[PDB]
């Protein structure tokens, strides 16, 4: 029985498309032997159903096609509980939606119709709720001005390439940081700048399986669009343009 | 307050797939020089992008200068939002902006509409202007 | 985006409603056409841009 | 820089929006309505004048030398065809409330030409 | 209009501009008045028919 348990976590944390056979092999090893323990994974894939993360149900509906056609008694009871299954699966539910992933749900819903006319064309005369139900979702619901501009001194950082920086920075050069004068050989002039950038040097060298929703928006674009979109940051733009409406009129 | 919008000229947008040969044909002997040495990857650098000319003449009165700029856009927008600024001797002022790796182009008119508005280069915020003057009493 | 937006009233209507789908109502459904009512030279771009909120919206 | 107009579809006579293909990432411009495409030349899609410089002469028009409120002068002499008579008036628009440069429409018909000193 | 005003290159109308303003006089003012109590009179009129009518009995106009 612990053996069971541990196989369809497996199976619903695998996170890919197509679930691993040997998994599933040994799930269908255990599931013969003991009808019981077959009863038992039924009940077991339906509570994995209704939790979350559309993903791992998409991937517990891989687990229940399989069971379905090649063991009447599971048969029976995915046909005893259908209107479940067809919202856990479906989301046909008015209230309940599918969890992300988005695209995720996509391909459970799209993979689950597609069983849907299989399972009625082969099983639909036999069970009579699983008839209904096929029918049930095709038909009913389808001044100073100070200015200068001296600039004479030069980078001269060594760069990995063997030439000095020739950047123009008044104070600081954004590959290098801070600007210290440097002779032709780009050696800082100042004996404590060289044992400053010798410290640096040293320091430098001294130096589930789905994203989850916080894990999702831990990227790039997202990040400048949180700050973008802000209720203080919109309102700060209003109270910015208001400010130059006042100028205008 | 110094605002960006304030010392902003001309904001504008454009589609340069292509930084090694870029659209604005003022821009190659800087922008080149710049994309030389691999500080930052080409390969998540984004297509569209955003430049922006500044005023000299705010330049000088407000005594901002382009590392500081670059600075302060930096700290706002991380390693997201790259900027490129020439250097403070030409006779135009202009740094460019692209998203590092909705659509991009509407994504960066936003960006820009919210650099314009409330990006705080310099100066107590809530402050408009401050008359400077000897008192004769 | 943050553009802005060109809307109507109209009386016994309870909500506004943007003048695009006033002139559709009115029967003028081409962009095009609804632009040459709105701006008369096209060689202007500043309205040009100052309408595409409305355009884009509607 | 200069500034973009709007392009209109060939097929519903609708906008062409800001669109790029991936595979070429050549500026195209494609009606979101139907699946009209165009390819693109300014390789500009929006600008924002702060500035505003632009030239008044472009909105002054040359039908106002008709008016019999403004002031004329004959020390200001057109330089298109050498009249001596001209109109001048201030800007006297929003974003130019200053800079009272004024600005001369030749008051000989047919000319209408408009400048500034 | 409204874009021009946005622009700025049209001026915002003002209210104390007479050019923007009218009289009204007795004329007008009697004939507004008059036409809200000529309505009121068909409608009595109107009432006193349908009611005639209802009862089954032609009215008169008097
Ligand atoms: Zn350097
Ligand atoms: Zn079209
Ligand atoms: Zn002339």
């Amino acid at each position: 029985d612990q053996k069971l348990s541990k196989l369809v976590e497996e199976l619903t944390t695998s996170g890919e498309p197509r679930l691993n056979p040997e998994k599933m092999k040994e799930l269908k090893k255990i599931c013969k032997s003991s009808e019981e323990q077959l009863s038992r994974a039924y009940r077991l894939l339906i509570a994995q159903l209704t939790q979350e993360h559309a993903e791992i149900r998409l991937s517990a509906f891989q687990i229940v096609e399989e069971l379905f056609v090649r063991s009447h008694q599971f048969r029976m009871l995915v046909v005893s509980n259908f209107q479940e299954f067809l919202e856990l699966t479906l989301g046909t539910d008015p209230a309940q939606p599918l969890p992300p992933p988005r695209e995720a749900a996509q391909r459970l819903r799209q993979a689950t119709t597609r069983a849907v006319e299989g399972w009625n064309e082969k099983f639909g005369e036999a069970y009579k709720k699983l008839a209904l139900g096929y029918h049930f979702l095709r038909h009913n619901k389808k001044t100073f001005a100070g200015k200068f501009e001296p600039v004479q001194h030069w980078c001269r950082a060594p760069r990995p390439d063997g030439r000095l920086c020739e950047r123009q920075d008044r104070l600081k050069c954004p590959f290098h940081g801070k600007i210290v004068p440097r002779d032709d050989e780009g050696r800082p002039l100042d004996p404590e700048d060289r044992a400053r950038e010798q410290r640096r040097q040293l320091q430098k060298q001294e130096r589930p399986s789905l994203t989850n929703l916080k894990a999702q928006a831990d990227t790039a674009r997202a990040r400048i669009g949180r700050k973008v979109f802000a209720k203080a940051a919109v309102r700060r733009v209003v109270a910015a343009m208001n400010r130059m409406d006042q100028k205008k009129h | 307050h110094t605002t960006l919008r304030k010392v902003t000229a001309n904001t504008a947008i454009y589609y340069d797939p292509n930084p090694q040969s870029t659209v604005v044909a003022e821009d190659q002997e800087w922008v080149n020089v710049y994309y030389e040495m691999p500080d930052f990857d080409v390969a998540r650098i984004s297509p569209w992008l955003l430049r922006v000319e500044l005023d000299r003449k705010h330049m000088t009165d407000r005594k901002l200068t382009m590392e500081q700029i670059a600075e302060k856009i930096n700290a706002g927008f991380g390693d997201d939002l790259n900027c490129i600024f020439n250097d403070d001797n030409a006779e135009k002022l202009v740094l460019r902006i692209r998203i590092m790796n909705m659509d991009d182009d509407v994504f960066l008119r936003c960006i820009e509409s919210n650099m314009l508005t409330d990006m705080t280069l310099q100066g107590i915020e809530q402050i408009s202007k401050v008359y400077m003057h000897l008192p004769q009493t | 985006a943050i553009g802005q937006r060109i809307v109507a009233t109209l009386p016994y209507i309870k909500q506004e409603v943007p003048i695009i789908i006033v002139f559709r109502a009115l029967g003028f459904v081409s962009d095009r056409d609804i632009l040459e009512h709105i701006i008369y030279d096209f060689e202007d771009p500043e309205m040009m841009e100052m309408v595409k909120p409305s355009l884009d919206e509607a | 820089p200069g500034f973009v107009g709007i392009r209109f579809c060939q097929e519903c006579n609708n906008m062409l929006y800001p669109k790029e293909d991936k595979e070429n990432r050549i500026l195209l411009y494609a009606c979101r309505n139907c699946d009209y495409q165009q390819e693109a030349d300014n390789s500009c899609i929006y600008v924002n004048k702060i500035t505003h410089e632009v030239d008044e002469l472009t909105q002054i028009i040359a039908d106002v030398s008709q008016d019999p409120t403004l002031p004329r002068t004959e020390d200001h002499p057109c330089q298109k065809c050498g009249h001596k008579e001209a109109v001048f008036f201030q800007s006297h628009s929003a974003r130019a409330e200053d800079a009272m440069r004024l600005y001369y429409v030749c008051t000989a018909p047919h000319c209408g030409h408009r400048w500034t000193e | 209009r409204l874009l021009l005003a946005a622009l700025g290159r049209r001026e915002l109308d003002d209210r104390d501009h007479y050019g923007n303003k009218r009289l009204d006089l007795a004329g007008p003012l009697l004939a507004f008045l008059f036409r809200g109590m000529f309505k009121n009179l068909l409608k009595e009129v109107r009432i006193y028919a349908q009611k005639f009518i209802d009862r089954g009995k032609d009215f008169n106009l008097e």
